[PDB]
RNA sequence: GGGGACUCGUGAGAGACUGCCGGGGUCAACUCGGAGGAAGGUGGGGAUGACGUCAAGUCAUCAUGCCCCUUAUGUCCAGGGCUUCACACAUGCUACAAUGGCCGGUACAAAGGGCUGCGAUGCCGCGAGGUUAAGCGAAUCCUUAAAAGCCGGUCUCAGUUCGGAUCGGGGUCUGCAACUCGACCCCGUGAAGUCGGAGUCGCUAGUAAUCGCAGAUCAGCAACGCUGCGGUGAAUACGUUCC
């Protein structure tokens, strides 16, 4: 997102429920999960390259 | 007895096998017992995205990641196989536990 | 068999037959009718000028009925009116006044359909 | 389809009735899954209707049928700038399902209050000719005999 | 050896320890009829039983688990046929014709993406 | 807060604007920015200006409207008719 | 205590190929039907989108060529707004009841989540909840009571003991904070709705239909959404004339 709002998202706000994550990679606000720390976008480039462990497509 | 409890778990198969079968084979070679690998139920993690950054929201990718757990169960105590279990060479991929 | 006024359907068991009272519910019938000792499983028929009057003094003395819990209700609307509030403004006009959604919907604070 | 018949599927026999059609009829009657309780609306009924007449009623049941089973129907068809109706033979498989799903179809719009006397009504009013589903029967066929010159259309 | 099988139908397992007796169905610490209450899945747990000849004996009790009433049902069937071949390698050729060593691979069809059910699509709306 | 465990609230900046007044007995409107605060039985006799998103409204703290929040008597959003 | 029988978990394997038999066909590809088999002609399902089309979508995930702002189109904060409302459309849910509502008793699941947590048990509260605290980084403890179903009793076709919208009062929890604009509980109120006009949608078998349960996001939640999970379980398909 914004430059100035990723470093916002990393500091420590007032009001300690006003904290919310962003995506590590790109700044995303929307659709990061919490066990990667990535969004949706971010979690698709990483487990098609390999780069994150555990992670790959699945079928049943 | 049921002293010494190893929880092995990895990520993925023919490394946490490969790991128990043949690694930790070596305190038996001590004079000791297990009681072989014993397989546990794996945990399957599930995950589902878009696949366009923007409005297409009937198209998806399903991602898994499967936690495979053995578990080990040497019997017998000795003093000397205490540190035979610390400088073992194990894998990066594989976490063990001392319980 | 009139009871505050409010004259008591006949052939109707008496844990519904109560709830045609304004002011009385199923919950409030299932205790109007164990100070008092009826039975639920009774038809309003069969019931006893004696047992009738058993149930003219638990109400009076202890719920809220026809008339002057009508006009609380009208007097609380009324009172959010003159106040100047927010739901006194949204009483005025027929709309919900309970942050409903007021885009496709809110039908019964309003009328039917008009389609200009 | 396009690529020829499909395999219908079997009925197992009914365990309290020993006939095909009565397990047959459970399956008109079922909705929404709830198999054992149209299981309980049909031995139902069948009991309820040799209390009014002492016959066995699956022995009821087939004279049932055998009033409002179908021989012609009256399947359409576009020939020109005008459509019309065209009689054609009912099988044998098809006059006993059309007729289950005229038992079980009129039966839900009848004046009583169960299902379970709803259903045992038609069953004794179509085993003597006078329910309402039998008067479908002299319908379909009055609108199959009125069309006979079309029986030269047949797909 | 005692007399050890198994059937399973869509996620029930039975294990039936079929016995020869005199005819009792003590399914998990229970009875027949305590059990299935309903008569049509009584009909198939002594539908091998009947082709065979042989419900007036061979009294079983087995341990049920997973699925449903019907699923648990359909599983027992399968455990008395495969049970009853143990016992008595001829009627095979009779037990196969009547489609009871079939396990009869039917499972639920998972949900798919995009659908509301596994086939079951939205409206479509073309304008 | 809501609960009937923590009391009412009111903030610490608007009561110390009243206690303030409510001891040498002056009707000075304030200016506030806090429609979350909740009229308590001090502020009875009392006129606060609340910020509705453009301006700062007069409200007017008479006797009855003691159970309310301070913000209900400034309508944030305008609105005629369609026509 | 112990056991290696059964199940399950999960590692390595076997198994289905027109391989076998009979009829048709250039002895062809193949095709109709039998035997064995758990399964038979691709066993069911997923993953998998050729060359290309629509100057189709995204400069708002990110990356970027040009053009533009630099005492403002940058940036910090408090309030408000994205939640308005004569209306119009689209996707869903709950319904209009007797194959049902309510009351009591009683069976049977799968797949998942848990340390910034899961809260057993005991107590207090009509209830949402409160309080104490055992256990558990989890095939161990917790989530966990599955609900439809089955048995019995009541209601008797009524705008009703169907419906649960709206509105009045009193509450709980999360959070600095619940007015604009949160869910949940209790008491009262008890609107429209009696099966839907032209038109139109989905589905060929564990399918449709119906009933619940879990997750991701998440302090809490407008979750009736989405993505999954299992329970009960249909009716039809003569056929290619028409769309
Ligand atoms: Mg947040
Ligand atoms: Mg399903
Ligand atoms: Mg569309
Ligand atoms: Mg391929
Ligand atoms: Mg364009
Ligand atoms: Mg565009
Ligand atoms: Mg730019
Ligand atoms: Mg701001
Ligand atoms: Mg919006
Ligand atoms: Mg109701
Ligand atoms: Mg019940
Ligand atoms: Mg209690
Ligand atoms: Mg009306
Ligand atoms: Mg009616
Ligand atoms: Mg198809
Ligand atoms: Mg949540
Ligand atoms: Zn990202």
């Amino acid at each position: 997102a914004k430059k100035a709002l990723v470093n916002k998202a990393a500091g420590k706000p007032r009001f300690a429920v006003r904290a919310y994550t962003r995506c590590s990679k790109c700044g995303r606000p929307r659709a990061v999960y919490r066990k990667f720390g990535l969004c949706r976008i971010c979690l698709r480039e990483m487990a098609h390259a390999g780069e994150l462990p555990g992670v790959q497509k699945s079928s049943w | 007895g049921q002293k010494i409890r190893i929880r092995l778990k990895a990520y993925d198969h023919e490394a946490i096998d490969a790991s128990a079968r043949k690694i930790v084979e070596t305190v038996v070679r001590t004079g000791a017992s297990v009681v072989g690998p014993v397989p546990l139920p794996t945990e399957k993690n599930v995950y589902c995205v878009i696949r366009s950054p923007h409005k297409y929201k009937d198209s998806r990718e399903h991602f898994e990641m499967r936690t495979h757990k053995r578990l080990i169960d040497i019997i017998d105590p000795t003093p000397k196989t205490v540190d035979a279990l610390m400088r073992i060479d194990l894998p990066a991929s594989v976490d063990v536990n001392i319980q | 068999a009139r009871l505050v006024g409010v004259d008591l359907p006949r052939d109707k068991r008496m844990e519904v037959a109560l709830t045609y009272i304004f002011g009385i519910g199923r919950t409030r019938s299932n205790e109007i009718l164990a100070a008092t000792g009826i039975d639920r499983d009774l038809r309003t028929r069969d019931l006893t000028e004696e047992q009738l009057i058993h149930l003219r003094d638990y109400i009076e003395a202890n719920l809220k009925v026809e008339g002057d819990l009508r006009r609380e209700v009208q007097a609380d609307i009324r009172r959010k009116i003159e106040i100047g509030c927010y739901q006194g403004l949204r009483h005025r006009r027929g709309m919900p006044v309970r942050g409903q959604r007021t885009k496709t919907n809110a039908r019964t604070r309003k009328g039917p359909k008009r389609t200009i | 389809p396009r690529k020829g018949p499909a395999p219908k599927r079997p009925l197992v026999n009914d365990p309290v009735y020993g006939s095909q059609l009565v397990t047959q009829l459970v399956n008109k009657v079922l909705l929404k899954g709830k198999k054992s309780l149209a299981e309980r609306i049909v031995y139902g009924a069948l009991e309820q209707a040799r209390d009014k007449t002492g016959t066995d009623p699956v022995i009821t049941l087939k004279r049932a049928l055998d009033n409002v089973k179908p021989a012609l129907e009256v399947r359409s068809r576009r020939v020109g700038g005008a459509t019309y109706q065209v009689p054609v033979e009912v099988r044998p498989d098809r006059s006993t399902t059309l007729a289950l799903r005229w038992l079980v179809g009129y039966s839900r719009q009848r004046r009583e209050k169960t299902m379970i006397e709803r259903l045992a009504n038609e069953i004794l009013d179509a085993s003597n000719g006078l329910g309402a589903s039998v008067k479908r029967r002299e319908d379909t066929h009055k609108m199959a005999e009125a069309n006979r010159a079309f029986a030269h259309y047949r797909w | 050896r005692p007399i050890q099988t198994v059937g399973r139908r869509k996620e029930a397992v039975v294990r039936v320890r079929l016995v020869p007796g005199t005819g009792k169905f003590d399914l998990n610490g229970r009875s027949l009829e305590d059990y299935f209450p309903n008569k049509v899945h009584q009909q198939l747990i002594k539908a091998p039983l009947v082709t065979v000849d042989r419900v007036e004996s061979f009294d079983i009790f087995a341990h049920l688990g997973g699925g449903g009433p019907s699923g648990q049902a359909g599983a027992l069937r399968l455990g008395i046929a495969r049970a009853l071949i143990l016992v008595s390698p001829e009627d095979r050729p009779a037990l196969k014709k009547a489609g009871f060593l079939t396990r009869d691979p039917r499972a639920t069809e998972r949900k798919k993406y995009g659908l509301k059910k596994a086939r079951k699509a939205p409206q479509y709306s073309k304008r | 807060p809501r609960s009937l465990k923590k009391g009412p609230f009111v903030d610490e900046h608007l009561l110390k604007k009243v206690d303030v007044q409510n001891e040498k007995n002056t009707k000075q409107v304030i200016k506030t920015w806090s429609r979350r605060s909740t009229i308590i039985p001090d502020f009875i006799g009392h006129t606060f200006a609340v910020h509705d998103g453009r301006k700062h409204v007069p409200v007017f703290v008479t006797e009855s409207m003691v159970g309310h929040k301070l913000g209900e008597f400034a309508p944030t959003r305008t609105f005629k008719g369609h026509i």
